[PDB]
DNA sequence: CTCAAGTATCGTAGCCTGGTCATTAC
DNA sequence: GTAAGCTAGTATTGACGATACTTGAG
RNA sequence: AAAGACCAGGC
């Protein structure tokens, strides 16, 4: 068996076909702000803290 | 040069008339048209 | 452009596989699209618009 | 005059009385017009842009696939703003004959507004509709006057 | 021995190994091949000898000897070429074998008598021994008739090895093979207000039963009512017997005196239409109860029949209903081919005698026997019945049924698999049946109660279960080995009473009695579990009727079960992967029929039902083997509504696009479709682990979100991803074949012009390989000589690239040509899709990747469906599959940090033993996801965090064969 | 037939990872550990390798 | 045939249209753009102080075209607010590029 | 010397569009 | 000429409306 | 040509 061919490679963008996209995955995420009220954290026994975590 | 092959052995017959459809070296009755040499263009899409 | 294919795969399978192989593209910001190039007809190797494989 | 069968899909961003027609359907169906005054230049523009499919002056049907004098029949292709009427094949659909205004697209389906599913009792799981194309001018008047959506807005069963 | 110490996971592993051994040993088409093999090995000779000898008299007698069949060959040259089924497919030939019989005529040579079609992979097929001509996906079981593949649908008939009690005139009936063997006892009024009396309809002659009692040899009325054995009381029974006595005395004058009743039945039989060529004594020894020896035994059997009728009368016995499958036999290829061959064998003999009778009157001048017998009668009749579908009626003569032979479908390998495993109840007017369209509880384990058509054939066509087997006829005698277990003879005195003893019946024939019945049955069953009784022998103990029934005939539905009391013999063995024969030979497994299973307590598959309480005699291998092959592989299939499971397992899996074949270069089908990259599912049911096949599933694993998308997925529409489609998801190849023929005037040629459009044609009239043919071109050029041609043109939507051109010829001088065209399709905006739970829909929008809403790793969906589809269709299993699959493709984050992080992963979802939702949600929690199955996503067009959480996960989706560009029409 | 060049959903190159995955399976790894050692992190990329059916070997015999 | 992506026809790239019912109000119609340009121009116009309305809209989600509507006060005009938003976006992008090149040269 | 009636039959019982095949020589 | 060898000869899944016949008795 | 026979999609 045999394969024999000639190809022409050009320039394009990913909006045209996904073969021209340079990104396998680009993403972002929001940065979070976490507050824990320690005056209500003392009210919990530690097995309930493990149950929360 | 349109030539045919035998689907059982592989002997390359050359039919140009319409007598019968049969091989010589086997006797079986199935033949394929051979792919000659030419370039076909495709998009890679 | 396929000259000989004796494999058990068909030509659109092979062309779609070839379309998705990543090439080294640092020239892509400096070359032009093939709709804009007047220095050629496509159909071969030509700088600013085409590479032959 | 002509009829057409196609799979339906939805489109919520066009108007309620609008129907989207595939280009393969649209460029092979014709509408007939009688050329006369107030439309010599407007039809001449069309025949110059090769948008009229066929012609008949008198009776001998000469093809165009010629300048215009007043009094013959031009057969042009379906374009935006024409009127067709729609019907799902009336197995139970006894009163579903609706008149709609045409826009053309490139896909393979017929697009309708999602508010028109319950007047047709159709859904988008493989249903096909038949579109019919009125050729005579009195038929166009009857279709536009009895079966439009604003005419048929208040139901006659309830 | 307790079974607790064996443990539950050991027993589950043994159940999986045992089912794997079943599928290795039997396969899925053994019920077709075994029946055809029995017909070739035994039933052919039985036809040709049961037909009998004959003598033409205007004397010359002929006798048929033994019958031989040889392998299918070709006589193209005077060489003998091997004939394979793919030759028969491509040359439009029928794949058949020659039958020879050696006759003996006296007023002796071997004569060819016909060609019989050969079932692929049977004992006559030349492919039984990566051979040239075979597909890897293929099993046998079909026929190649005139180049087309056909299958038999199994036909259901009533069981005629038992008595049938009606109630319309209160009848009880005995049937047999011969139409002169029918025997009816009726309880009715042949007339004020007559008492109901007993009548016999034998040989189309109404006889009182008391006359037949004294004709068979009974001496007294007291011993005749001993032969009936009333069980006392029941004044209606005493009234009917004294009315039948004093009505017997009102017809013959003193029938009790010597040979008066026998002379009466002489003059009553002989006066009928078409009387039999016999005296009455030979009439009784021939046509009355064949299989019994003495007239004493026939009187005893008549008394038992009358007892059965009187017991049904008083309400102690039930009437037979024909929906209970213990009253039914199933007819496959041998039973149908025997019936078809008897007709054309009689038609051959009939036109043999009236051709010989001229030349015999005309002196000897007798020819060789090959002249007087035409062989094309049988050959043409069998092939006509295969190619038209009209078989013979089971009992009506000169009639023809129609739902017998079907076409074999090759859309995927699963459609071919389920086309070979069907069963049919044919009815007269479709639309007024009884409970024929419904599941009966005697279908359990042998026919699927979930999958069936929904058109006119709803419920009338059934599918075999996975572990279901059709029995075959036992050729060794079995009646003489029944005495070794405690059975005694049936004596000949008609004076001795037999109270307390149970009657034994072998295929309906009374052959003996037994005193202890709870030792006879338990010893026969123990001798069957040690391989000195046949494995397909059904033993049923009947406490209310005081009876032991034994069946050894063909057509019964069997299934394997574990034998609990022999189940301790695994511990001491070695857990090397078993053969099925070794597990049968040690009594761990048994084959059990429908009637024997009524005496069985079977634990529900679950070993936890078996080992928590031992009041059981058997146990199932798995509960999901109660379903057919396309229904047992469905995940969470007992979590969906039944109409949806019917949609998936009967309709949508036959229309999916997946695997097609592994040798497409010799397949000239009309349409062939195939995915570019077929995948298997992520989940693992028990049936898929046991069969080890990948071609049961045809589709892709698409990531599905449940969300609204700008109103584009309403009314069961879906939205797909553009970039997932461009990378090759759901990309399909399609090959269509265009065929034409000529005689060997019209011929193949270039047509010398451009009347259509001729660009790619060569001189032979066919294009070149790799040409790009367009709609309006000429694909096959049949130039009629000197013009006026009839070529074949592509229609208004038929495109493609030429893949191959095949030229074939026939044996009777006819040429064929086939041209194949290749197309490649990605989904367009009206293509049809469905999940594995019956949620079909159309593609309504193709969205760009960067417009989709995304997760914190960048995963976007491939398919978006609407949340209004779930509260209304009742398919919750689709949410449970997607939550299970997401748990088994994610990495385990190793909060423990041990070695075996992927050891306790749940991936089965087997029907009737699904995992609970706490296991699925704990698996999602160990992978770092919320238990509810949803996750936060960012909006793709604006970037904002969306307020609602979205359900996402992988579902196995299927691309169906209904495509938008094939539905466009214009008049 | 053969393994696809890129993952369908994200577009990561996976087409040079099949024989490595078979070699790791042959040395008695679980499927999760054979995908962990090979660099695949998103479950979209892992289901491309867990669910691939390798039909090219059967096509090579039957011609 | 896959050529009608970013090239417009003989139309202008941007076409201005000053509406008649409300004063200091206009609608700029931009060819061959989508959510990318329209969303940042909209959220930059809201940062301005003489802008009372800013909003963008695709006329149809399958068209590559947007319409941007601005209503200003009398201290400015729609065209000034449009151009001020675009110039501010260029200067922000230049600042971002200098910061990113510094960080990339720092990491090595 | 005719109504009713107790059978005695007749005949339709889902229906419509699609695509397909395979159609006795005597 | 096929009538569907003769083929049974009632001896096995349909079941109602709709029309047509051989009684007694005013 | 015309009918049979099958299958599919709806109602
Ligand atoms: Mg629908
Ligand atoms: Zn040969
Ligand atoms: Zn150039
Ligand atoms: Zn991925």
């Amino acid at each position: 068996q045999e394969l024999k061919l000639r190809a022409i490679a050009r320039k394009g963008i990913g909006k045209d076909h996904a073969k021209w996209s340079p990104a396998a995955t680009v993403t972002f995420m929001y940065e979070p702000d976490i507050i824990i009220n320690e005056d209500m954290m003392d009210t919990l026994t530690d097995d309930e803290k493990i149950d929360l975590i | 040069p349109v030539t045919y092959v035998c689907g059982d052995c592989g002997q390359e017959n050359t039919l140009k008339s319409g007598d019968v459809i049969q091989c010589r070296e086997c006797g079986y009755r199935i033949l394929y048209k051979k792919r000659t040499r030419r370039v076909v263009q495709y998009e890679a899409r | 452009e396929i000259e000989v294919n004796s494999s058990v795969l068909n030509d659109e399978f092979i062309a779609h596989r070839l379309g998705l192989i990543p090439l080294t593209s640092e020239r892509a910001m400096s070359m032009r699209f093939s709709r804009d190039c007047d220095a050629c007809d496509g159909d071969g190797q030509c700088e600013f618009c085409s590479v032959e494989f | 005059g002509f009829s057409s069968r196609s799979v339906i899909t939805g489109d919520a961003f066009r108007n309620v009385n609008e129907v989207g027609i595939p280009m393969e359907i649209a460029h092979r169906i014709t509408f007939e017009e009688r050329v006369s005054v107030h439309n010599i230049g407007y039809l001449q523009e069309l025949v110059d842009n090769k948008m009229c499919l066929s012609y008949t002056q008198g009776s001998t049907t000469y093809s165009l696939r010629t300048v215009l004098k007043p009094g013959q029949i031009v057969h042009r292709r379906v374009m935006d703003g024409d009127v067709v009427f729609i019907n799902r094949p009336p197995t139970t659909h006894k009163h579903s004959l609706q008149a709609l205004r045409v826009y053309v697209h490139e896909d393979n389906t017929v697009k309708i507004n999602p508010l028109m599913c319950g007047p047709l009792s159709a859904d988008f799981d493989g249903d096909c509709v038949h579109l019919f194309y009125p050729q005579s001018l009195t038929a166009k008047a009857e279709v536009l006057e009895l079966f439009s959506v604003d005419k048929q807005l208040r139901s006659s069963h309830t | 021995v307790d079974l607790r110490d064996l443990g539950e996971p050991f027993l589950q592993s043994f159940c999986k190994k045992a089912a794997t051994s079943f599928f290795d040993e039997y396969g899925l088409v053994s019920h077709q091949l075994n029946s055809y093999n029995f017909f070739i090995e035994h039933g052919l000779q039985s036809v040709f000898e049961s037909s009998g000898e004959m003598l033409v008299e205007p004397y010359a007698t002929v006798k048929f000897g033994e019958v031989s069949v040889d392998k299918p060959t070709l006589y193209s040259d005077d060489k003998e070429l091997v004939f394979l089924p793919w030759h028969a497919r491509l040359q439009n030939m029928t794949y058949s074998a020659r039958m020879k019989v050696n006759v003996d005529v006296e007023v002796t040579q071997d004569i060819p008598i016909g060609r019989i079609p050969v079932m692929v992979k049977s004992v006559l097929c030349n492919t039984t021994e990566y051979r040239k001509g075979e597909c890897a996906f293929d099993q046998g079981g079909y026929f190649v008739i005139k180049g087309a593949e056909k299958v038999f649908i199994a036909q259901e008939q009533i069981c005629t090895k038992r008595l049938w009690i009606s109630n319309s005139p209160w009848t009880v009936s005995y049937r047999s093979e011969t139409k002169r063997n029918r025997f009816i006892v009726r309880l009715s009024e042949n007339q004020k207000r007559k008492e109901k009396v007993l009548t016999v309809y034998f040989l189309s002659t109404e006889i009182p039963v008391w006359v037949l009692f004294f004709a068979l040899g009974v001496a007294s009325d007291k011993e005749a009512v001993d032969l009936i054995a009333f069980d006392g009381g029941d004044a209606s029974i005493t009234n009917s017997v004294v009315a039948s006595i004093q009505e017997a005395d009102s017809v013959c004058e003193d029938f009790r005196h010597g040979r008066n009743a026998l002379a009466y039945v002489e003059q009553q039989i002989k006066g009928t239409k078409f009387p039999p060529g016999e005296s009455v004594d030979e009439c009784l020894s021939l046509y009355l109860f064949p299989g019994l020896k003495s007239l004493t035994q026939k009187a005893r059997f008549l008394g038992y029949m009358v007892k059965c009728l009187f017991s049904a009368y008083a309400g102690k016995r039930k009437c037979e209903n024909r929906d209970n499958f213990r009253n039914k036999r199933i007819e496959l290829a041998g039973e149908l081919l025997e019936r078809e061959l008897r007709v054309h064998l009689a038609h051959a003999r009939r036109t043999m005698t009236k051709a010989m009778q001229r030349h015999l009157t005309g002196d000897g001048d007798l020819k060789p026997i090959e002249h007087y017998l035409d062989a094309s009668i049988i050959t043409n009749g069998l092939s006509r019945a295969f190619s038209t579908g009209a078989w013979c009626h089971p009992f009506r003569k000169m009639e023809r049924v129609s739902g017998v032979v079907a076409n074999l479908g090759r859309a995927n390998p699963l459609q071919s698999l389920i086309d070979l495993r069907r069963t049919r109840q044919q009815v007269l007017y479709t639309g007024r049946v009884g409970d024929a369209r419904y599941p009966h509880p005697s279908h359990w384990g042998r026919l699927c109660f979930l999958s069936t058509p929904d058109g006119e054939n709803c419920g009338l066509v059934k599918n075999l279960s996975l572990l279901g087997l059709v029995s075959t006829q036992i050729m060794e005698p079995v009646v003489e080995e029944l005495f070794d277990s405690g059975m005694e003879e049936l004596m000949d005195d008609t004076s001795t009473p037999l109270s307390g003893k149970h009657k034994v019946l072998l295929n309906g024939d009374w052959v003996g009695v037994c005193s202890d019945s709870d030792y006879f049955v338990a010893d026969l069953k123990s001798r069957r579990r040690q391989s000195e009784l046949p494995r397909q022998m059904e033993i049923k103990l009947d406490k209310d009727d005081k009876e032991v029934r034994i069946f050894t005939d063909a057509g019964r539905l069997l299934r394997p079960l574990l034998v609990v009391e022999n189940l301790h013999k695994l511990k001491q063995s070695k857990p090397s992967k078993y053969t099925f024969e070794h597990l049968l030979d040690q009594g761990i497994l048994e084959l059990i029929g429908i009637e024997e299973e009524e005496d069985c307590t079977t634990a529900w598959g679950t070993k936890q039902l078996l080992k928590q309480q031992k009041s059981y005699t058997h146990c199932e291998l798995d509960l999901s083997f109660l379903l057919g092959v396309s229904c047992a592989i469905v995940p969470f299939a007992n979590h969906d509504h039944g109409r949806r499971v019917l949609y998936q397992s009967q309709k949508h899996c036959q229309q999916a696009i997946g695997f097609c074949s592994t040798n497409p270069n010799i397949r000239c089908d009309t349409l062939s479709q195939q995915l570019f990259y077929p995948q298997r599912p992520l989940f693992k049911t028990m049936a898929s682990e046991c069969l080890q096949k990948d071609v049961l599933f045809n589709g892709q694993n698409a990531i599905v979100a449940v969300n609204v998308h700008l109103g584009f997925n309403q009314e069961d529409s879906i939205v797909m991803n553009k970039a997932s489609l461009e990378r090759g998801m759901f990309r399909s190849e399609q090959i269509r074949s265009y065929k034409a023929d000529v005689d060997s005037v019209v011929q193949f040629g270039k047509t010398h012009s451009k009347i259509g459009r001729v660009d790619s044609l060569d001189d032979d009239g066919f294009p070149f390989v790799g040409a790009n043919m367009h709609s309006g071109d000429i694909v096959i050029g049949r130039c009629t000589e000197s013009g006026t041609d009839h070529s074949v043109k592509l229609k208004h939507t038929e495109r493609g690239i030429v893949q191959k051109v095949v030229l074939s010829s026939n044996d009777d001088g006819k040429n064929y040509a086939t041209v194949s065209l290749r197309q490649v399709r990605s989904p367009c905006l009206g293509d049809k899709f469905s999940s594995m739970h019956g949620q079909k829909g159309v593609l309504g929008y193709i969205e760009e990747q960067e417009n989709f809403a995304f997760t914190n790793q960048g995963i976007v969906p491939d398919i978006v469906i609407n949340p209004h589809a779930f509260p209304s269709r009742q398919t919750p299993g689709q949410l449970l599959e997607a939550a299970l699959s997401k748990g088994i493709a994610c990495p385990m984050q190793k909060k423990k940090g041990k070695s075996d992080a992927y050891s306790k992963v749940t991936r089965h979802a087997t029907p009737f033993s699904t995992p609970s939702v706490d296991d699925i949600t704990d698996q999602l929690h160990r992978a770092g996801f919320s238990r509810s199955g949803n996750e936060r996503v960012y909006n793709g067009r604006t970037g904002e965090m969306m307020r609602s959480l979205i359900f996402m996960g992988p579902n196995f989706y299927q691309r169906l064969i209904h495509m938008s560009e094939d539905k466009v029409k214009f008049r | 037939m053969i393994i696809p060049v890129r993952c369908f959903t994200c577009g990561k190159v996976i087409g040079n990872k099949w024989d490595t995955y078979l070699d790791l399976l042959q040395a008695d790894y679980t499927e999760g550990d054979a995908l962990d050692a090979i660099g695949l992190v998103r479950y979209c990329c892992r289901r491309m390798l867990m669910t691939h059916v390798d039909l090219i070997e059967k096509l090579l015999n039957y011609n | 045939r896959y050529e009608r992506f970013v090239v417009p026809e003989g139309t202008k790239k941007v076409s201005y249209e000053r509406d008649t019912k409300i004063i200091n109000a206009a609608s700029f119609t931009i060819e061959r753009e989508d959510h990318t340009i329209g969303n940042i121009v909209r959220m930059q116009l809201h940062r301005d102080e003489n802008v009372l309305f800013a909003g963008y809209q695709l006329p149809h989600p399958l068209k590559y075209k947007i319409i941007v509507r601005i209503h200003t006060t009398s201290q400015s005009s729609p065209m000034q607010a449009y151009n001020q938003a675009i110039n501010d976006l260029d200067k922000e992008l230049d600042f971002l590029k200098s910061q990113f090149e510094a960080e990339v040269a720092k990491f090595s």
